[PDB]
DNA sequence: TCCGCGTCAGACTCGTAGGATTATAGCATACGTG
DNA sequence: ACGTATGCTATAATGTGTGCAGTCTGACGCGG
């Protein structure tokens, strides 16, 4: 029989209402009014209508299955607000509907990355503008040449052409045969190796080394102020609220814990060493 | 030693069961810092662990007694 | 990929590599030429009554 | 594979009856394929593409 | 962390909601500039949680001074980023939706449950017609389709009464009513009734799905799905690339086709939409959920951006490219580095050479770990420095490390285990690897650009198991064949045949010197040839009957080479073995002999050794390739101008028209063939002693310096094969459709090849090359099929306390004993009491491994056949015992418990089949005098008076004085026999002759021919001459045949001169033998014929070079147990046979056995001939029909010790074609696990039943409990499982779906609810845990205690 | 249960090489947070 | 106020289709 979606749905539209122009308004009066199986009948007897629309907006983001479901909804949106009374037709005022709710639809669900209207919009009338000059220059507008048309800034031009870089998937095959992905390349940002984590270990257990070798009171001073041992990162006036409680025996302290120490990256082999990083 | 395994393989018998004995000797010597049954000679654990089985110095039976030899000194002594 | 008897002054018995892509792949023998509609053709000296 | 008509025949698609079953196929260089072949009642059948 | 078992059920909607931390409600991924996760979205930090380590998005909580909290304006949580890959979501599916992997991965599933089709289950799905849930009126019954006509008849007509409804939500509330209580006994109650095969199978199947499914406490309503569980972000990235560019996976993008679908499906059931779009709604919704838990299987996948289908979720964990092979069970490794290699001629064998920067890189942790215990650096980075500036005392430090630490070298491909060994690094400066020649062999590593692996071994474990296990000293012989692996190859070999091989007179000849010192002293002195015969006092010591070794001192007559060489030659070895002229074929009996008496020591030394000597003398011989040194015999121009106008004789006498064109074809390739035979001998009789002129007096004749030949004759490179076309001439070669050109070619590398002899050349050369490719992926895919079924056997109990096994004899095919029952018989315990021959005292106990010193006495006794205890006769539940197994091979010794075998022999099988890739047979000469002993053999006197045999499967043998089989054939059938049975005849006489290019079908009785079934044009053809008019008749088969005479069987019947039948002797079968297709046919109808006559000559075209290409296929087909297409008949049970009924010509068998009163009916074919002719003692299983075995019928009937017989006779057969060496343990490795499952006959104690098929080892422990406690026994009938099902049949299932079918796997694993408690290797390598075999069989067996103290 | 035809499952192992898309109006009040 | 989002316009128009078609040996699973 059938087992395709597409080719069931198209039959089920193939044997619905094909309304005149006084049987429009006939169920269109009584569907403003509320008649229930009005609004399903001029919806019904349109979706025809609908599909022929979804033919020209194919090939873009959606699937035609995709345009048709989002191009019935504009239909809807027709049937909740059309004008029986007025002498102009239906079929005239509903592709006006059909043609916005499937070019909208396109709009959000044809790029990963939500791209809003606003941003889209300007784009098209940059690329647009593009064809033009195209044409004429028979050479691919830059991002200047378009700008020079538009007498626009620069920065726009080049911002709007870098939201329009599309994505290659991480699992897209490399040399048009099975071989590797990008994520067989592609390394982990947030975890560097052992060798970068070992660094800050062995880094910072040799700090706690230097600390309970410097003095009592200058270990605990310059250690609670960076946050190295306290709980919370304090500044030279902020030191006061432990047991410091002082403005300059804080800053004479905090450098003379730090002098001390400078002599100690000098004598284990840093100081200029440990410079240049 | 350092060819030939065949020597300790003699003594224990499962080339398995040799490795995991050798090993858990090596471990000794490199954490515990225990001492050297055999000349060193500037070889490494790896080695030298061979050369107390190979000689037949280390055994499962013998590493067994010497653990709870040294942990029953402690229990005597804490209570 | 089989060298067929065809190849002889068109296509080289010896030249493809030896990777799966092996047949499939091959070299233009030297005084080989295209045919004006699309196949092979190979020079040959004509014996005109001997 | 140069377009025209090519004769072919599995020699033996089932080789249950063994039958050397012939069929004639034509290429195209644009346009949809077809084929004719016959059965192991030796009847005439086509199968476009 | 620690677990013991991973379980596989459905998820529920309700158990999918408890992983998920949010519901994704928007197809959102990011916003555009601000490159953060947006609102309840894809990548939303509220469901799936925070981007850094302890940050929330808007930024108001930073760190771990805030540890848990949820922040106010975002609402993110503020945990580390490792819960962005394990916090999960989930979708709200507006209407439900079913799960692709319960409904198209077959078995339906869905519909298996059911008792509903696919068909109708789809057309609910995309609703083409309603279906009923249940009817009140009993008018609808349930299950039944109603089209969009016939649900509004019962609308109006019966209504309400019947509730039937459409779509994915109809067949969910059929699940959800359907009672699996009450269908189980239901179906339980009809099998009771008359039962067959097809109906019983179906209802078994059901009755356990069924129970199964209650058991496993899955519910059928979770095959629909409610909720969908969505993948973590992590898993499916949105990363930004370094370009600006950014890259997602395809699971983002088909997850953004289910929300927008579910979503405006939403909308529409908000709007009461007609019906007829919210069904397009629900089919889309579908097909999106479909297309992401599997694209490619419903329909066409949904194909995205590079015309490509988008990678679903199923396609992660699917086959090579999925999770377990691809990300699993192969890794990327650290401490790892890869380089061309080179020769390594000065290192030992435990030594290779390692480039400085290389394992400067290689081993960094271990400097700056060095470094610090110095006190040269403070910190890691202050080390870090120190070894990027190389400064000179960093180098130091480094060689301090390497020291006494092994490497890993590995070569790709990893055949068998050698293809990785251990050695001690050697730094050398420069970026090339020097690797130890001998072990060339193992990897296969030839120095023409080969790249090896290193691999550092960090943990103490791993240096030991290195030094111990992987150490190149203590791997010598291969696992496959007990032989030295390591032996010297090319230069090696050469060099020592050119040492001792000696020559005439020569510079000092008859000399006579103190030792082999002086012997060298006089070499390199140059007062003597390496080829002087003299008279030299060399002192060899021998081993006493203690451990202690005699000396004694004694002249022998050798040469100086001989003696140098004896310099190597360890003391313990006699010195006879270095007196002969040393070849390749006698350097690898030294090494073994070497091997079984001193030791390992010795023999690794010994082998260094010969492998120097061997490249030095190679060296100084001045070995050369010189173009006079490929000397064309004197005469080929002679031999081929006369060998051509042979052939012009009979050109000429196929145009007049009598020799055919294919009896030409055949008659020209024979003469061709001769003359090519004629050249190799003339050359290699002019080449093997062109020394005929020698010195002395005046003439002596000697081997020959010809530089290449001696380059093959020591058996360094090359052969006498290859010399062929060098020297003598090229041969005939093969065209690409496989027959052969009539014409060879003459010329050969010397004289140079013409343009077309080239182009012949061309046709073999690249198709020779392309199954070197193609081919060896068959060969290398057995490698994985065998590995897989053999992963579980581990040596686990030392004595299986069983006496049982299967008996050997000695392999004597093609007169020379192809092998020894020595060597076949060797290094395996033996489960019988095996004296000499006079039974009056025992000389070798059973539970005893027999050593090649111990099989010496068996060559004393001459055994007869042997008991050994083999694997498949163990009975060690989940393994094997050393006794079964016997001795390593690599080893030389009995096994250890606790080695992995199944995955050794696995290995040893595919290896060679893998790395490896003259038939006229007229007449038998026997050479030894002997009585004539035929066997299997029913012959019959001819006109001519000589006996010919009429049956297909006829033996010679040869019957020595004492009485025992020394040299074998194999007679054919319609073969003329010189003399008959029980005659004695001389040595070098023909004792039987034949036709080989033709299969006679030859007559039991004499009289007139007559024609059955032979109607021309239907079944047979004719074809005359002229003047007279023979015609010649052709059969013609079901290929040539049409419709009309297919079920005419074609015979030429045999009658008397009245026209009546003539009866076979002593049988009531009138005489009439059936013709094949393709038969030809000299006499026509009405030829009087006598007994033994020729009725017609089936053609027996077999001319392809079977090598490995042609024969692996077969290899494969045995492990698969794939039934032929003409297997042969056997007896069931014994007793007195009974022919029976027949159905036009289609023959039963009524057997009535002595004890058993029942009889028993089986049908056979018309065409097919028996064996037996009826009313007869038959025992079980004997042969009735000829032709291919099949697997299954062997072990029905005759039991293990037959199935374990074929399958390795029949698979090495194949292998010994090729020369490959395998003991026939590996193989009964494979054949055991081939016998894992069997079929339950009888019902037990235990709930098994009929129709159940359960492991061998579980049902045999239910029997233990059984004899002990009484019951019901449980009586078995063991089965034959192929490789492919074998391996899914294992009750793992995380073994199975690693394996292949992994959809299928996966699916049948969660509807029963299975629990995987681990025990084979695949299992734990997955997890990445111990081995429970091996190192780690010591440690897995001490956790199995933890579990049985409480 | 048996024989033809449909779909669906695999395809020896490691190294190296390089690149590019189309288009979704146009303007005026409605909905969300400093 | 700035950014995002929702909304309306009225000649008539009312059922899609596109795209690789010497792969192959082997194995079931529904009908017939
Ligand atoms: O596709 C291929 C071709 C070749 N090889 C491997 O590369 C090597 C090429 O062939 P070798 O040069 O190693 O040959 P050989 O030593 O066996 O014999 P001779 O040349 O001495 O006659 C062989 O070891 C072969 O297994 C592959 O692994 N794959
Ligand atoms: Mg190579
Ligand atoms: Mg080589
Ligand atoms: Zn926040």
């Amino acid at each position: 029989r059938v087992l395709d979606a597409t080719q069931l749905y198209l039959g089920e539209i193939g044997y619905s209402p094909l309304l005149t122009a006084e049987e429009e308004v006939y169920f269109a009066r009584r569907a403003l009014r509320g008649d229930v199986a009005s609004r399903r009948r001029m919806i019904e007897s349109n979706l025809r209508l609908v599909v022929k629309i979804a033919r020209r907006y194919g090939n873009r983001g959606l699937a035609l299955l995709d345009l048709i479901e989002e191009g019935n909804l504009g239909l809807i949106r027709a049937v909740e607000k059309f004008d029986p009374e007025r002498g102009f037709r239906f079929s005239t005022y509903a592709t006006w509907w059909i043609r916005q709710t499937i070019e909208r639809a396109i709009m959000n669900q044809t790029r990963t990355i939500r791209l809003p209207i606003h941003i889209v919009k300007e784009l098209n009338v940059y690329l647009r503008t593009a064809r033009e000059l195209s044409h004429k220059l028979d050479h691919e507008p830059s991002a200047e040449e378009i700008a020079e048309q538009l007498d626009k800034p620069v920065d726009d031009v080049s911002r709007m052409l870098r939201l329009n870089e599309r994505i290659t998937s991480v699992d897209t095959p490399l040399g048009g045969d099975s071989e590797k992905a990008l994520l067989d390349i592609l390394a982990d940002e947030k975890e560097n190796g052992p060798e970068d984590t070992t660094q800050d270990d062995d880094m910072k257990q040799s700090i706690v080394k230097w600390l309970f070798e410097l003095n009592a009171k200058q270990r605990e001073v310059l250690a609670r102020r960076f946050g190295l041992l306290g709980y919370e990162a304090a500044t030279l006036e902020d030191v006061g609220r432990e047991i410091g409680l002082t403005r300059e025996r804080v800053r004479q302290i905090q450098v003379e814990g730090l002098r001390r120490l400078r002599e100690i990256l000098q004598t284990q082999g840093l100081n200029i060493e440990a410079l240049f990083l | 030693a350092r060819v030939t395994v065949q020597d300790a393989v003699e003594k224990i018998g499962n080339r398995f069961d040799l490795v995991l004995v050798a090993a858990r000797r090596a471990r000794q010597m490199q954490v515990g810092g225990k001492d050297p049954l055999v000349p060193e000679e500037n070889d490494k654990t790896t080695v030298i662990a061979l050369r107390e089985i190979e000689e037949g110095l280390i055994n499962n039976q013998i590493l067994d007694v010497r653990e709870r030899q040294e942990q029953q000194e402690q229990e005597a002594a804490e209570l | 990929r089989d060298v067929h008897p065809t190849h002889y002054g068109r296509v080289c018995p010896i030249e493809t590599p030896e990777g799966p892509n092996i047949g499939l792949i091959n070299s233009l023998s030297v005084y080989a030429q295209t045919n004006e509609y699309g196949f092979l053709e190979t020079p040959y000296r004509k014996v005109t009554d001997g | 594979r140069s377009p025209g008509v090519f004769f072919d025949s599995d020699k033996g698609k089932t080789h249950s009856s063994g039958k050397v079953l012939y069929n004639a196929r034509i290429i195209p260089y644009r346009g949809s394929w077809l084929d004719f072949e016959f059965d192991p009642k030796d009847n005439l059948f086509v199968r476009i593409d | 962390e620690e677990f013991d078992a991973i379980k596989i059920a459905l998820a529920s909607p309700d158990m999918i909601r408890s992983w998920s931390f949010g519901e994704v409600k928007k197809p959102e991924t990011i916003n555009y500039r601000t490159f953060k996760p947006e609102r309840d979205g894809l990548f939303c930090a509220r469901i799936f949680g925070p981007v850094k380590d302890y940050e929330c998005l808007c930024g108001k909580y930073k760190r771990l001074k805030h540890r848990g909290v949820i922040c106010e304006k975002c609402g993110v949580e503020v945990t580390q980023t490792k819960v962005r890959r394990e916090r999960m979501g989930h979708i709200e599916l507006a209407s439900p939706t079913a799960h692709i992997w319960f409904l198209k991965s077959l078995p339906s599933r869905i519909g298996l449950l059911l008792d509903m089709p696919l068909r109708d289950i789809e057309r609910v799905l995309y609703f083409e017609s309603y279906v009923v849930i249940e009817g009140g009126m009993t008018n609808l019954e349930r299950q039944q389709i109603l089209t969009e006509e016939q649900y509004l008849d019962a609308l109006e007509e019966f209504g309400d009464e019947f509730d039937a409804k459409m779509g994915a939500e109809a067949i969910q509330a059929l699940l959800k009513s359907m009672d699996l209580e009450q269908e189980c006994e239901q179906l339980r109650e009809e099998l009771n009734e008359t039962n067959s095969e097809t109906k019983r199978k179906k209802l078994t199947k059901r009755i356990k799905l069924l129970e199964a499914f209650v058991q496993s406490g899955n519910k059928p309503e979770w095959m629909i799905l409610t909720v969908l569980p969505v993948l973590p972000p992590d898993l499916r990235p949105l990363v930004p690339l370094d370009g600006g560019r950014f890259a997602t996976s395809d699971l983002n993008d088909l997850y953004r086709r289910v929300i927008n679908r579910n979503n405006r499906l939403k909308r529409l059931l908000d709007l009461a939409a007609p019906d007829i779009i919210v069904r397009n709604e629900k089919r889309m919704l579908q097909e999106a959920v479909d297309a992401l838990l599997d694209n490619g299987r419903r329909g066409r996948a949904i194909t995205g951006s590079n015309k490509r289908p988008l990678k679903s979720l199923a396609d992660m964990i699917k086959g090579k490219q999925g999770r377990f092979r691809q990300n699993l069970l192969g890794k990327r490794v650290d401490y790892s580095g890869r380089s061309v290699i080179t020769v390594g001629p000065y290192l030992r064998l435990h030594q290779c050479g390692l480039p400085k920067k290389m394992a400067l890189e290689l081993f960094k942790p271990f400097i700056y770990g060095k470094l610090e215990l110095r006190g040269l650096a403070t910190t890691i980075k202050a080390a870090k420095k120190m070894v990027e500036r190389e400064e000179a005392v960093v180098w130091d430090i480094l060689d301090e490390v390497i020291r006494e630490h092994p490497v890993l070298l590995n070569r790709a491909p990893t055949l068998h285990r050698l293809g990785i060994q251990a050695f001690e690094p050697v730094l050398i400066e420069g970026k090339a690897i020097q690797l130890h020649p001998l072990v060339c062999a193992a990897y296969n590593a030839d120095f023409d650009g080969d790249q090896m692996a290193v691999h550092v071994p960090l943990t103490l474990e791993a240096q030991l198991e290195a030094r111990a296990l992987m150490m190149s000293t203590n791997n010598i012989l291969s696992p496959a064949n007990g032989e030295p692996i390591i032996v010297p190859s090319q230069d090696v070999v050469l060099g020592l045949y050119y040492m001792t091989r000696d020559c005439v007179n020569a510079k000092g000849e008859g000399m006579v010197l103190t030792g082999p010192k002086e012997a060298e002293r006089l070499y390199r002195s140059g007062l003597a040839s390496l080829h002087a015969r003299v008279k030299v006092r060399i002192t060899e010591y021998e081993k006493d009957a203690n451990g202690e070794l005699v000396a004694k001192t004694s002249l022998k007559d050798t040469t100086v080479g001989r003696a140098i060489l004896w310099m190597i030659v360890p003391k313990g070895l006699p010195y006879s073995i270095v007196n002969q002229a040393l070849g390749k074929k006698a350097i690898s009996k030294m090494l073994n002999t070497c091997y079984r008496i001193l030791g390992l020591k010795p023999t690794v030394i010994f082998a260094d050794q010969i492998m120097y000597t061997g490249f030095a003398y190679a060296a100084r011989s001045g070995a050369s390739v010189g173009i006079d040194d490929m000397v064309i015999p004197e005469k080929k121009h002679e031999i081929i101008s006369e060998a051509e106008a042979e052939v012009a004789e009979i050109q000429e006498q196929f145009q007049s028209g009598l020799v055919t064109a294919g009896e030409r074809y055949n008659k020209v390739i024979d003469i061709w063939a001769a003359a090519n035979d004629r050249v190799s001998k003339a050359m290699m009789d002019n080449l093997q002693t062109e020394t005929v002129i020698n010195r002395d007096g005046q003439e002596e004749k000697q081997v020959s310096f010809n530089s290449i030949y001696m380059m093959a004759d020591s058996g360094a490179r090359g052969s006498a094969a290859q010399i062929r076309q060098l020297a003598g001439m090229r041969g005939l070669m093969a065209k690409p459709d496989g027959s052969i050109i009539e014409t060879p070619i003459t010329a050969n590398f010397r004289e140079g090849l013409n343009v077309l002899q080239y182009f012949i050349s061309t046709h073999g050369a690249r198709k020779g090359l392309a199954d070197t490719a193609l081919k060896t992926a068959n060969s290398g895919y057995l490698t994985r099929r065998l590995v897989d079924v053999a992963q579980d056997l581990v040596v686990t109990e030392d004595d299986c306390g069983t006496h049982e096994g299967i008996m050997m004899t000695p392999v004597i095919e093609g007169g020379d004993v192809k092998e020894p029952l020595r060597d076949r018989v060797l290094g395996r315990v033996t489960a019988e009491d095996v004296l000499k021959p006079g039974t009056a005292d025992i000389l070798v106990p059973r539970n005893t491994l027999l050593h090649e010193q111990w099989c010496d006495l068996l060559e004393e006794n001459s055994v007869d056949a042997v008991k050994v205890r083999s694997v498949v006769s163990c009975d060690t539940d989940f393994g094997v015992c050393a006794h079964c197994y016997g001795r390593d091979l690599a080893r030389g010794h009995i096994i250890n418990k606790g080695e992995a075998i199944g995955v050794i022999a696995a290995q040893s099988i595919g290896e060679p089949g893998t790395q490896l890739t003259a038939a006229a047979e007229s007449s038998i000469q026997v050479k030894n005098k002997g009585s004539i002993k035929l066997s299997n053999v029913k012959s019959v006197v001819n006109s001519s008076g000589k006996l010919v045999i009429t049956s297909r499967n006829t033996e010679l043998k040869l019957i020595d004085e004492f009485g025992r089989t020394k040299e074998s054939y194999k007679v054919p059938y319609g073969a003329v026999l010189a003399k008959g049975d029980g005659e004695q005849v001389a040595g070098g006489e023909t004792v039987a002759n034949w036709d080989p290019h033709t299969m006679p079908v030859i007559t039991e009785v004499s009289g007139f021919v007559r024609f059955t079934d032979m109607i021309d044009g239907q079944t047979i053809t004719r074809q005359t001459d002229e003047l007279t008019g023979l015609s010649s008749l052709v059969v013609l088969d079901s290929a040539e045949r049409t419709a009309g005479g297919k079920d005419l069987r074609p015979a030429l019947k045999i009658v008397d001169a009245q026209g009546n039948d003539v009866l076979i002797p002593g049988t009531d079968m009138p005489a009439q033998y059936f013709l094949p297709g393709k038969a030809i046919v000299q006499l026509e109808d009405g030829v009087q014929i006598s007994s033994g006559d020729t009725l017609a000559r089936i053609p027996q075209e077999s001319g392809g070079t079977k090598d490995i290409t042609g024969g692996l296929p077969r290899v494969a087909d045995l492990f698969e147990a794939r039934r032929p297409k003409e297997p042969a008949i056997l007896a069931e049970i014994s007793g007195i046979v009974s022919f029976g009924k027949e159905t036009k010509g289609k023959r039963r068998l009524v057997i009535t056995p002595v004890d058993g009163s029942d009889p028993y009916e089986e049908m056979i074919p018309k065409w097919r001939q028996l064996n037996v002719f009826e009313g007869e003692r038959v025992e079980r299983g004997d042969v009735i029909s000829d032709g291919p075995e099949a697997p299954h019928d062997i072990l029905r009937l005759r039991g293990v010790h037959a199935v374990t017989r074929y399958i390795v006779n029949e698979v090495q057969d194949v292998y010994r074609l090729q020369g490959v060496k395998i003991n026939d343990k590996h193989i009964e490795v494979i054949v055991r696990q081939m016998l894992r499952k069997a079929t339950i006959v009888n019902a037990g104690s235990s709930d098994f039943l009929e129709g159940e098929q359960v492991e061998y080892s579980r049902v045999k422990i239910a029997n233990r409990e059984l004899e002990a406690n009484g019951k019901v026994g449980a009586t078995y009938s063991r089965d034959l499982l192929g490789i492919t099902k074998a391996s899914l049949a294992t009750e793992s299932f995380i073994s199975a779906a690693s394996f292949q079918e992994t959809t299928r796997v996966l699916t049948e694993a969660a509807v029963a609810g299975k629990r995987d408690e681990l025990r084979g290797l695949k299992e734990n390598v997955i997890v990445g845990r111990l081995i429970p075999a091996g190192t780690g069989y010591a440690y897995h067996q001490d956790r199995m205690r933890r579990r049985a103290a409480g």
